[PDB]
């Protein structure tokens, strides 16, 4: 349920003032900022327990004097995060007195991030797992990771999972309308999936009848001076504008007839946050871009789900320091860059020092220019066209390069080297071989430098160029092909020649032990081990474990207890300027599991040691299995092991001795290491008496003397490794005077 | 199309016991550009 | 003989017959393309008259030949050089050997390459006949992949008939032809050993001769030679180098081209003593006696090249040296090598350029400067988008031209700076004095890729403290903060243990992590909002009295629009305080006389500085027992300012988005210690005291030496008394010694009855000393002669005198 | 100039009581270039 | 002599209250200083 | 003794196809030019 009342975000700088308009609600984020001028005491009498529901961020900032936010948000659950700050969703900074967070009710983070950092107080950093919510919170609280049986719903106390709807957390399980938090959507009373027609969705988290957005619209109509948004129903949905492609007659978004692409005319006509990506995502003409992702973090991904609908840019784009870009691709649907502006050098495309760019597939691309490796290059050149209308003035690993396709003789891949041939393209003057170069990395889904062959003449063999390559995984496809490099010609032409790319997948080899293996003894006969399918048996793939018994301590049934290198070598190869000179001048029990990770070994002993090996095995006639790993473990005993069967036998003698002979358990727990034998005088204390397994031996039983005259009971108990026996059937006895 | 000393393998061959002529050079001519046996037999000794 | 100009030689073997007749070359000698001829036709021919080369020796391609024993056993020395190198024997088939032992020096100039079966390649050592090996490099041949029996003449019997020598820290035996051997060893008499029979030479002469003294005795001579002996400098009257020749024998040389027209042969001139092939700058010819003077004439000598460009891979500027003007320039020298000095040697006469200067792919020099009186590049032919200069792949480049002094101007064309990794831009924005800031256009940088490993820093920090009083130091300096105080990411400290001032920024790196500095980043201190107080940062050393060196560095990240450049802080050498000595170095006392004994020791190089050594002895007590026994990476660089850009965006973003007694001597370890007793220890400790107010020592060494005794010292003077007593009892008593050698400690004594045989017995020290002497009991009636002698430690003494006594019948 | 932890301090001595005002970048003006007073007390709350 | 020079140094810039922090964290000359300074 | 062609021509015939890795000359030719050799080193000198 949602217990309470609505609220518009705010920031809040001045003083513990207006921070008290939240005792009784968020649409938006609470910001909390330069909370400087105050003390800890101003913040000690001040709570906000209703907040239970947050949609995209919360900030404190410059607040001094607070020594944790533990009962500030006493019962606040989830972030959605329809907006984002800088890809995070929660964000603290520089608190001088905030020592722990105390937000314990918390439960998501939908989208987005949370960034923390520099607070000379803040602790119990460690003590927090960001992947439960995008172990403890305090000294007084701890966190609430519910159990994936429940996966995002929510968990309550006795471990019950929270409705299907619910999200985080429940008022009462298994009920939609007491949903803490709901998973898709909210009705008036109830969590719901998918907003029923008539309450149209609203921020993705709401169900809103036409009352809510109508307003909505009202105030827009009325406000000629603030910036709100005329949100508009479509697809059952409650938006806060209409997408491309649908039109308004102001009477729900209708499809235009003619196209009507949505411009964007951003101010300043130039911009460089996620969160611009979230504006302008859903544009078709950017009227006026930038690429300074920085970090390195995959972030294009969430952006081509913004970038996905623009359609054309009118302004020069720029990749510029784009340390984190790995391809142009998701320009999906951008069509023709406008030319309306430029860039200096007239760079209307300004590419600049990135780093994992590996550009679109543009054997299927059809992307236009107005103004404004090299294979790409050439490709744009040619493909693209930026060739004719312009003028000329328009370094590193991978780089698709160009040539023209080649092909390869001879191909081989067992474990993890590679043996490639290939005809040698021999140029028009096949002196123009600088050497070839050979391209090979890492296919899931390096080079080398050859100097070319010492040529033999006729078309007799040459023993034709190749190479090995060195490095795979004896399991992972990889990608290979080669490009040559021919010296340049004042007057003809010389690409050289290039190799297609193939790919080559190294047969498998011996598997590796698997991953953390357990022996856990689910029961007195049986045995569960666990394990993981490793990574390291680089091959494809049972599992084969074995279990042997293991014989008891020997010492157990005898004690007793009672850079410029790589240039200089360039650069010297004396091998091609000298002799070109002077040519100027010369010519004037087992088992196998499948597809599983866990075996139940039967066939065990209550109390008896189980030695297990265990390996992978990536085929069932000769076996490769992989490593062996032995564990030890031990079967849970059984007190009925240790009992002993019938009352005890005796014998009286004058001189106050009695000789007292007892059965020895059959099975015992592995084996019995001595007995106790307790006595006690009738209407006295009791007496107790250890007799080893020597002392058994030798005496033939016990023998007890100097027994006080009267009456007597007795008990033997046994003692083994597990612990002890039952306690044998009491025996009376006399002794004369 | 020669390389190296291979260009001289030939070009004796384009030669032989007629000697070799004595008293945008060849590198320009038999080293980027196909060299082909006409040429060669210029260097020759007539 | 005759002086034959220069010549080339084919396919064919009856031109060669032309060289019989001459003794020296005018010029350049070839053979090249001997393709279908046999060993039979060059083992017949010789030509021992040629002693000269002026230009070059080459052999390339010969076919059958297999060494030039035969066909110049005579060349003796080899002015226009072929490439770099006096003898280029190329691509050899069939040739095994050098064979040029009597080619002895090569002043100017060098001497094998894919020759698959010459061999005897590396053993010649040519720091001697050529000027400097820097220019030398034996590549791929037959000795390239060690497969030959280098066995030197005398080697097999074991003499060492030829002279042997050491490089690269080997000392082997060295020879040409596995008969004759080295023809350049002692220089200024060096090695030498035998050279020809068994005597060293002396300097003027070079390699090998029959006697030292005598410069006609040397086949060789190194500076100079009259006719018929080596001279320091050639007299009045009578050569290109290393010999002396009449006024008359360069006019013959002169008119031997004036009246032969063959292109290939020089007009030898006569100027400062000497027989030039040509007049220096400045200096005309009017026939006459032939000798180069001035005129007021004044032209410079320009080089007029026929390949319109002479691409400069050591030849190509010798031909172009002398030259004070080139009438046509493109560099592409590698090898990492410094040739410069030569360079400079060559080009430091240009003083004009027609055409343009480029410089590409070079690797081998570190310094522009070697243009010493360039002054001009006119530029008349420029390369593709017009540069009068051209710098490309320059990847050893440290220095341009110091505009400091130097005043170039540029006629036309531009300036090309691309791909300068180890370039200073404030050399680059140095250039724009040239007058070449201006002009038409401005083509000249390639801005990125210019200072990428070396760099142009600008500002220098005023370094404040030092402490080295002991085994360590602190270093305290300035602390900076840039505009943004951020920008710095730390101080990058640099620094090497130098022992000589001449220390620069790099000194050298290797690519396996051998690299010889040492380096260490320091965080930015914390700063406080007042700047009365800075806590200026500082470090410590990781461990004396050698030199070192410390030179501070920065580390910024670059900013598109800002202007930060990093900090810099010069070479600075300190040294330690005094510490503390070691132990002289493994002494050694042993006792030289009956009362002395020589001390030794050694300078223990533990401590390494200013060194007194201190020695005591002292007497060790005689051993008790004695007395009373009986005897009888950029890849995280990029990642880590990628990370501190990052940091700073999003703080500046969160800012934008919340705003609005012993004996002692110096420097002498050995002693002589006197004044000791004949037996006995003495135990000398020895102190090196590396400092001389308070002396200052270091732990001991403790040797000892037992004096030489003296026997006859034991000797015991006089008879022995006796006395005789009627139950056949005789009592001896006799004399202690006074210096006994230690201590003695038996007698013995030896009695002889008239007559009869011989009797001895021992008389220990208890056995003296119980019996106050010695009796002897049950001796037979007659008479008896007794003799006493003494034994201490040391040996025996000698025999009293002898001593007569009766014993009643 | 004065370029970031210092603006925090800097601002406050020029906003105090009045706290800051609100409802290109700023260190654009305070880090990139000399900013000067009034820049930094127009940010404060008037 | 390691310690003592370890003891030199930090005095011209030994208990548990630095111990656990020259263990934690690498060697500072602004820690010599900062700990010695009140 | 071999010399180091016919040694690399030898190992090359019983490899197959598991190429040549000359070995720099303390490798197999050094052994060869003074004691023999045999099937079971050559696993070493195989082309990697």
């Amino acid at each position: 349920l949602y217990p309470g009342e609505v609220c518009p975000g705010m920031d809040i700088r001045n003083n513990l003032t207006r921070l008290h308009e939240l005792e009784n609600c968020i649409e938006g984020h609470l910001q909390i900022l330069l909370m400087f001028k105050t003390r800890p005491e101003d913040f000690r009498d001040l709570s906000f327990p209703k907040l239970i529901m947050i949609t995209d961020y919360l900030l404190l900032f410059r607040v001094y004097g607070l020594e944790s936010l533990k009962d500030l948000f006493p019962n606040l659950t989830v972030i959605r995060g329809s907006r984002l700050f800088f890809n995070y969703a929660l964000v603290i900074f520089e608190m001088v007195h905030l020592k722990e967070l105390g937000l314990y009710n918390l439960m998501n983070i939908t989208r987005g991030s949370v960034r923390i950092e520099k607070n000379n107080e803040l602790c119990y950093l460690a003590t927090i797992d960001w992947s439960r919510i995008l172990r403890c919170w305090t000294h007084s609280h701890c966190q609430k990771v519910c159990p994936t049986i429940c996966k995002s719903h929510g968990c309550t106390a006795e471990g019950l999972c929270c409705h299907s709807e619910c999200l985080g957390n429940c008022s009462q399980p298994d009920d939609p309308t007491k949903c803490v938090a709901c998973r898709n959507f909210y009705l008036d009373g109830r969590c719901v999936e998918t907003c029923p027609p008539p309450y149209y969705h609203f921020q993705d988290w709401r169900c809103v009848n036409f009352s809510f957005c109508q307003d909505l619209h009202h105030k827009c109509k009325n406000s000629r001076r603030q910036g709100c948004h005329q949100y508009v129903i479509h697809n059952n949905k409650c938006i806060p504008e209409c997408p491309s492609g649908y039109t308004m007659n102001s009477s729900l978004c209708t499809p235009c007839l003619g196209p009507c692409p949505k411009v964007c005319h951003l101010l300043e006509g130039e911009k460089t946050s996620v969160t611009s990506a979230q504006e302008l995502r859903g544009c078709t003409v950017i009227n006026g871009l930038i690429i300074n992702i920085r970090g390195g973090n995959n972030l294009a991904a969430e952006l081509e789900a913004n970038l996905g609908l623009i359609e054309e840019i009118s302004g020069y784009l720029k990749i510029r320091r784009s340390y984190a870009l790995v391809s142009l691709s998701f320009f999906r649907k951008l069509r023709l860059i406008r030319g309306e502006t430029l860039e200096i050098g007239n760079y209307s495309f300004y590419a600049l020092d990135n780093q994992n760019l590996r550009l679109w597939d543009w054997s299927k691309h059809n992307l236009t220019i107005t103004q404004g490796c090299l294979s790409e290059i050439h490709k744009m050149e040619e493909v693209s066209g930026t060739k004719g209308r312009q003028e000329r003035n328009d370094n590193g690993d991978q780089a698709s390069c160009e040539n023209e396709l080649l092909k390869f003789s001879y191909i081989r891949t067992s474990f993890d080297k590679i043996l490639l041939r290939w005809e040698p393209y021999w140029p028009p003057d096949f002196r123009d071989l600088l050497g070839f170069m050979l391209f090979y990395k890492e296919a899931p889904y390096t080079v080398v430098d050859i100097d070319p062959p010492l040529r033999s003449n006729d078309p007799k063999s040459q023993n034709h160029p190749g190479w090995l390559m060195r490095g795979l995984k004896p399991w992972t496809q990889y990608a290979i092909f080669v490009k040559t490099l021919v010296t340049f010609s004042d007057e003809r032409r010389t690409y050289g020649a290039k190799s297609d790319i193939i790919y080559v997948q190294t047969d498998a080899t011996n598997p590796s032990v698997p991953l953390d293996p357990i022996s856990v003894s689910n029961s007195s006969s049986q045995i569960i081990l666990k394990w993981k399918p490793p990574s390291d048996p680089n091959g494809n793939i049972h599992y084969l474990v074995f279990w042997e018994r293991q014989a008891e301590d020997s010492e157990l049934f005898e004690l007793d207890y009672c850079t410029d290198s790589q240039i200089l070598k360039e650069l010297e190869e004396f091998r091609k300027t000298f002799e070109d000179y002077l040519h100027n001048v010369v010519f004037v029990p087992f088992e196998k599991v499948v597809n599983k990770e866990s075996l139940v070994i039967s066939g065990l002993r209550h109390f008896t040691g189980y030695r297990i090996e265990l390996q992978a095995c990536n085929q069932d006639p000769e076996e490769r299995c992989s490593v062996a790993a032995y564990v030890s473990a031990r079967t849970m005993p059984e007190a009925k092991a240790d009992d002993i069967v019938g009352p005890v036998t005796h014998e009286i003698f004058e001189n106050n001795v009695v000789h007292l002979m007892w059965q020895e358990p059959k099975e015992p727990n592995g084996l019995i290491v001595l007995y106790e034998v307790s006595y006690r005088r009738y209407g006295d204390e009791e007496l107790h008496l250890c007799v080893s397994r020597k002392h058994f031996a030798l005496e033939r039983g016990c023998r007890l003397r100097g027994l006080s005259p009267g009456n007597y009971s007795v008990r033997i108990r046994a003692t083994s490794l597990a612990g002890n026996g039952s306690w044998t059937e009491p025996t009376y006895f006399y002794v004369t005077d | 199309t020669l390389c190296g000393a291979e260009l001289v393998d030939a070009l004796q061959f384009v030669c032989g016991d007629r000697g070799f002529y004595f008293n945008t050079g060849i590198v320009d001519e038999c080293c980027f550009r196909s060299c082909d046996l006409r040429r060669l037999e210029m260097y020759c000794a007539p």
